[PDB]
């Protein structure tokens, strides 16, 4: 695998010894060139239009158009206080892309935030980084100091009169803080409950001001667009999703890892050519395409292009595009129990279906794993999947929670019925009172 | 009787400068107190609330919301083993069993000499190198149950 | 604004949400977290109704009536099968941890949670696992605290903090262990803390002065007074 | 537990009681009076009782000379055993804490978890 | 000038379709037992010749009844305080047939003149202490301070002092000082008030021994005793 700047815009400046690339080395391999072009030759409106015509979608997992999200900021000049937030939370199980991006290429993220903040006219930027990424925090703070020293951040950046302060906000460990409105609440020093939309953060976000929240990888995608042009970015691949995505496969494969690939490469290409296939003595059973909140898929879906639309039609989600392989030795009930335990304990507690229905599924799956399941348990799980879907809950944490459960029941129902061994009993006998025996 | 030190108070005010609302420094104020003293004691809630000008109920709601802000005393070193799905596939259960056998405690407990606090944590974002765990600021990957007693011995 | 509810045309205020518009018309939608004086937040998810964009739409989508404007041309169904099943499921989820406390609870016969449990038609328990529990706090001479009965509707904190500007009540903890109360034991310092006993839809916050000589609401002789 | 369900369920209205509380917090009737000159022995109070406290028993010989003596107070009603239902204990099911039964000790109850607990 | 009190409520002959307004819910219990220890003969329900309400459940409390005086809110299926929804025109608005009560006077067409009696500034003078009123929600009202549940909520009696005046008297926080007002030498522990202007002592109005008429009055012989 070779990495040219044309085919690997995100990972071609990665070093072989996995060491971080600092300002002199980054600028040696065409660093802050897109920032220079954007800040010295383009108005913010045509930068937003350039990103929109590049077709850059959200790399956080939902695939929303970045230029469309940037264009939804208010047009009035009265609202001159604006915020750009980098979602460096990355708490989805199976996701390790942003750690790679921030640990050894922090200046790529800094340049992306600088370009995006100039496009959004955002006077301030915050990197909402998870607390467990100590190396990313150290490298990002060092790169911010280096960019401030060499006039790339602060007051009068490149002589253009544009002021931009970049801060790093380290988190305190909750998965719901990655949700963008809960991210905004956590940045304001509150409990990280999400907020209802509309209004979207573009009109009233952080402290009521116009705010744009973007993933690490999205902001890392913008400087190559600004440096090499829109036409280069459109012709990376012949797919509906433009550009390159950090894809990977993890879990008992020969070479678990992370590779920058164009959209539309099949999951079998990632699994066999890049991940090396399954390990010796292990047979492929299932896979999750885009993190812990996506539906399981079988071996028949391995010949599917890794795009939002193609994975969407197969009853799953592209997600973070960091797939996880499940071998034959893994009990699916135990796997879904582990997933649901994570999802139930990471509930923010705002809304009833997630907060009180995910623990019910956890207890049912614990009983099924122990062989103490009772009739009606699987139907209860299916009803929980139906009633925790999109729109039933306040945010999208619970639909993502119930995607693997419903897909595992759909594809591996025989393992769930194997846990139902005891008859259903909810009552004890009360002496003197004859029960109402249903038929 | 809790009193914020001069270093703690100056760090909290310096973080108050970073936002347009001093309430936005509550998480990092709790983290500053935790970094200095291992955890956030009860009087620290009122001290931080007094510094930031927000109610103590808001500070305590923040402190008890976030899992890495400790409102109970912990050991000198906090072990945080990942119990999420990829490390479950990669066999974190053997790692948890080895840690429990070496430390003779349960998750959420602290060893009787106050050295180690064992805690499950969500995914550490290192799933290609699992199973993973985190001692205080150091992440250890590619864990095996045999390397656990040796690797725990370097934290005194 | 003209709305349609279950095939019936109604004239409502377009500046109102659907829950307050439908309750003003005499229709019954169960609700917990909304209050007329506090606004809508969409927490409890109890007020679900099915919404249709056109009259010639049969699929629909469940929405929160408290979070949905009662604009012109909306079609909703309260008595839709999926809406009724979801509202019953929300009540059932609230019932999974609720203590077996109604005989020794001061809210009984005056309890909004009892009324909405009956209103949704949920009377059969199939949850068989453990119920979470909480310790209580001493809140002073006026308000008695029983957090086992909480449904986490956030009404108390919204009233006390946003409406009454009180500082010593809050929400603590996380997912299913959310706790509503003071940061420590002590008297509630707001001069309007007593409205919690009517704001709270359960028996968490109760009138301690009435609890000393307690009687049920049906046994009371009332009069309008000043 | 002086819950007053039997009094309101009585179609005659011949039950009158008042709630009182012990120091540990258990509810009990301060008084409990039944007008047996009014009572029709319909059994609706026993059916409405959620603790099986009030029970109609196989005894019909209640003739009296003065009908003021048909007003039975709590001293004339409370027997020294469980009656028709030998084992049911309402307080073993209730979440409310009393003496000898703390939070988390009732049936189907988990132990309380403090919000300050280190586990996620 | 009190002619508007006729319309504050309808008179005792008011009916809802011939029936009076009920004071108690329809499921009111214990009618043949609640007085049975006194006498097994049930008396008549007490009569209300004064108002339109009846001392029984044999009356009207419908949410659609044309009245303004609602003794309690109840509707079938709504037993909580949420039953007030059914009694309003719209939820959170007015009672559906008007709120009870009537204003005695309207806004006058013409106003007053400016009051030209501007007082001079406050001057502290030696040996003379101006009484600053300190009211308490729990304590300053006579009847409610008689209630036994308010005794725990009521503050301990005190006298507020400026730090400068307390230093001039040689008095710290918590020490008891005695002062005489109209032949009543009473003693009170001192609380230091930063915001109270010097030359004043703060007194809790309406408590035991501190009448609210003392607001704005003076004080003599305030000494540590
Ligand atoms: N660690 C991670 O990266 C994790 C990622 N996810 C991903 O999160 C996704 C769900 O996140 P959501 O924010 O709920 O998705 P979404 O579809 O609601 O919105 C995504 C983005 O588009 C914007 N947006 C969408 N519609 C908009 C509109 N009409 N006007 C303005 N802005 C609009 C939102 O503000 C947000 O920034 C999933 O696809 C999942 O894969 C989930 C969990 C963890
Ligand atoms: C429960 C939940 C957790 C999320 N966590 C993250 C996260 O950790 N990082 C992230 O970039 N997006 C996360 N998202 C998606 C964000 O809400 C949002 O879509 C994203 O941060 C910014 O959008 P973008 O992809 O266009 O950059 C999460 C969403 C949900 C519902
Ligand atoms: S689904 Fe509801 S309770 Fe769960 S994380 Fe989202 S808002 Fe919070
Ligand atoms: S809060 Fe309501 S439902 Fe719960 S025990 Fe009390 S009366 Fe029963
Ligand atoms: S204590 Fe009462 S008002 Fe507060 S969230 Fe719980 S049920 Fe709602
Ligand atoms: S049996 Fe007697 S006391 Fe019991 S409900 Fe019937 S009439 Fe009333
Ligand atoms: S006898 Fe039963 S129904 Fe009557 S008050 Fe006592 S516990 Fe309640
Ligand atoms: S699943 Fe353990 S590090 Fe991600
Ligand atoms: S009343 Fe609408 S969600 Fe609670």
């Amino acid at each position: 695998i070779i990495r040219t700047p044309e085919t690997h815009p995100l990972t071609w400046r990665l070093r072989d010894d996995k060491q971080p690339v600092w300002l002199d080395e980054y600028r040696s391999k065409n660093g802050y060139e897109g920032a220079r072009k954007a800040l010295t030759g383009l108005s913010p409106d045509e930068i937003v239009n350039q990103v929109k015509d590049a077709g850059l979608k959200g790399r956080g997992g939902a695939g929303f158009s970045t230029g469309l999200k940037w264009s939804l900021m208010p047009k009035d000049e009265s609202m001159n206080i604006r915020y750009l937030l980098c979602n460096a939370d990355e708490m989805e199980p199976g996701t390790y892309k942003d750690r790679l991006l921030m640990e050894q290429l922090p200046h790529l993220l800094v340049e992306g935030m600088l370009i995006s903040a100039f496009a959004l006219k955002a006077y301030r930027g915050y990197i909402f980084l998870r607390g467990e990424y100590i190396e990313a925090a150290v490298n990002l703070r060092r790169a911010i100091a280096e960019a401030t020293e060499a006039g790339l951040l602060g007051k009068n950046i490149m002589g253009t009169g544009f002021d931009f302060e970049l801060f790093v906000h380290t988190g305190a460990g909750r998965y719901i803080c990655g949700e963008e409105t809960a991210l905004i609440n956590s940045l304001e020093g509150r409990r990280a409950n999400p907020r209802s939309k509309p209004p979207f953060p573009a009109t009233s976000g952080a402290w009521g001001k116009p705010t744009c929240v973007n993933n690490v990888e999205t902001l890392c995608n913008v400087p190559a667009i600004l440096a090499n042009g829109v036409e280069w970015y459109q012709n990376i691949s012949k797919s509906k999703d433009a550009g390159t995505k950090l894809m990977g496969f993890s879990g008992r494969v020969k070479n678990p890892g992370l590779w920058e690939l164009p959209f539309g490469t099949t999951a079998r290409e990632i699994l066999e050519d890049y991940a090396g296939g399954m390990r010796d003595g292990l047979k492929f059973k299932a896979w999750q395409p885009g993190g812990a909140g996506t539906d399981f898929l079988t071996e028949a879906h391995l010949d599917l292009p890794m795009e939002f639309e193609s994975i969407g039609k197969a009853g799953s989600r592209l997600g973070t595009a960091l797939a996880m392989a499940v071998d034959h030795e893994i009990n699916m009930v135990s796997l879904v129990r582990n997933l649901e335990e994570f999802f139930a304990r990471e509930s923010c507690g705002w809304c009833t279906p997630c907060r009180d229905g995910l623990p019910w599924s956890v207890k049912i799956l614990r009983a099924l794993e122990r062989g103490e399941g009772q009739p009606g348990d699987i139907e209860t799980l299916e009803q929980l999947c139906r009633f925790l879907g999109p729109g039933k809950t306040f945010c999208a944490h619970a639909p993502g929670a119930v995607e693997p459960l419903q897909s595992a029941i759909k594809y591996f129902r025989e393992e769930f019925e194997a846990g139902i061994k005891q008859p259903f009993s909810n009552t004890h006998l009360i002496n003197g009172i004859q029960p109402n025996l249903l038929k | 009787a809790f009193e914020l030190s001069a270093a703690e108070r100056e760090a909290i005010e310096h973080e108050m400068h970073h936002y347009e609302d001093p309430r936005a420094a509550s998480i990092e104020a709790l983290k500053i107190v935790q970094k200095q003293r291992g955890w956030v004691p009860d009087g620290a809630i009122h001290a931080i609330a007094d510094v930031l000008g927000i109610p103590a109920s808001d500070v305590e709601g923040v402190a008890t919301f976030y899992s890495q802000i400790f409102r109970q005393p912990v050991g000198r070193h906090v072990i945080r083993y990942c119990d999420s799905v990829v490390c479950h596939i990669n066999g974190y259960q053997g790692i948890q069993a080895a840690l429990e056998k070496k430390l003779n405690i349960k998750p959420g407990q602290t060893t009787f000499d106050g050295r180690f606090t064992l805690l499950p944590t969500c995914c550490l974002g290192n799933c290609d190198k699992g199973p993973n765990m985190m001692i205080d600021e150091d992440t250890h990957a590619h864990l095996t149950p045999e390397a656990i007693p040796e690797l725990l011995e370097r934290y005194k | 604004a003209t709305i349609h509810v279950d095939g019936k045309e109604y004239e409502v205020n377009g500046a109102d949400n659907l829950l307050e518009a439908c309750l003003s018309l005499g229709l019954d939608i169960p609700y917990f977290c909304w209050h007329p004086a506090l606004g809508s937040v969409g927490a409890c998810r109890q007020c679900a109704v099915k919404q249709y964009q056109n009259a010639e739409d049969t699929r629909g989508r469940l929405v929160m009536s408290c979070m949905t404007p009662a604009s012109d041309g909306t079609f909703i169904s309260i008595d839709d099968e999926e809406a009724k099943q979801f509202r019953e499921s929300v009540v059932e989820w609230l019932m999974t941890n609720h203590p077996h406390d109604c005989p020794v609870c001061e809210e009984g016969g005056n309890c909004h949670l009892q009324d909405m449990t009956v209103m949704t038609g949920h009377s059969f328990r199939r949850y068989r696992f453990t119920k979470r529990t909480h310790r209580n706090q001493d809140l002073g001479p006026f308000i008695s605290h029983e957090m086992n009965r909480c449904i986490a509707c956030y009404r108390c904190v919204r009233y006390y903090k946003d409406y009454a500007d009180g500082t010593d009540l809050g929400v603590y903890g996380a997912h299913d262990n959310v706790y509503f109360g003071r940061p420590e034991d002590g008297t509630l310092e707001s001069e309007f803390s007593g409205n919690l006993v009517e704001i709270c839809p359960t028996g968490v916050f109760t009138d301690k002065t009435h609890s000393e000589r307690y009687n049920r609401k049906w046994d009371m002789q009332f009069a309008p007074s000043i | 537990v002086a819950c007053n369900l039997c009094a309101v369920a009585c179609p005659v209205g011949c039950i009158s009681l008042q709630k009182a509380e012990t120091k540990d917090g258990r509810w009990y009737p301060e008084f409990f009076r039944i007008n047996f000159s009014r009572c029709i022995f319909c059994g609706l109070c026993e059916e409405a009782c959620p603790t099986t406290a009030i029970q109609l028993t196989p005894d019909f010989e209640m003739g009296e000379y003065k009908r003021q003596d048909l007003v039975y107070e709590k001293e004339d009603l409370l027997i020294s055993g469980p009656g028709k239902y030998p084992e049911y204990n309402f307080y073993r099911m209730a979440g409310m804490a009393i003496d000898g039964k703390d939070k988390g000790e009732a049936e189907n109850e988990a132990k309380p978890i403090d919000v300050k607990s280190l586990l996620p | 000038e009190l002619a508007g009190i006729k319309d504050a409520a309808p008179d005792a002959t008011f009916r809802i379709r011939g029936q009076k307004l009920a004071r108690e819910p329809h499921r009111y219990s214990g009618r043949t037992a609640m007085r049975a220890n006194i006498s097994v003969h049930e008396p008549r329900q007490p009569q209300d010749i004064d108002t339109m309400f009846t001392f029984s459940m044999e009356g009207n409390n419908q949410p659609t009844a044309h009245r303004s005086q609602v003794p309690f809110a109840w509707a079938p299926g709504w037993n909580s305080p949420q039953a007030w929804n059914k009694f309003q025109d719209e939820v959170g608005g007015k009672l559906r047939f008007g709120d009870p009560g009537v204003r005695l006077f309207e806004t006058s067409e013409n106003g007053l003149d400016y009051f030209t009696s501007v007082p001079a500034r406050f001057q502290p003078q030696d040996g003379k202490w101006r009484i600053a009123p300190y009211y308490h929600l729990f304590g300053s009202d006579e009847l409610s301070q008689r209630a036994p549940v308010f005794q725990s909520r009521m503050p301990q009696p005190y006298i507020k002092l400026n730090p400068a005046d307390a230093a001039k008297l040689g008095v710290n926080a918590g020490t008891r000082v005695s002062f005489s007002y109209d032949g009543n030498t009473v003693t009170l522990p001192v609380e230091i008030a930063e915001g109270l202007t010097a030359g004043q002592v703060g007194l809790p109005m309406g408590m035991s021994g501190i009448a609210p008429v003392l607001a704005g009055a003076h004080l003599e012989d305030l000494k540590e005793a």
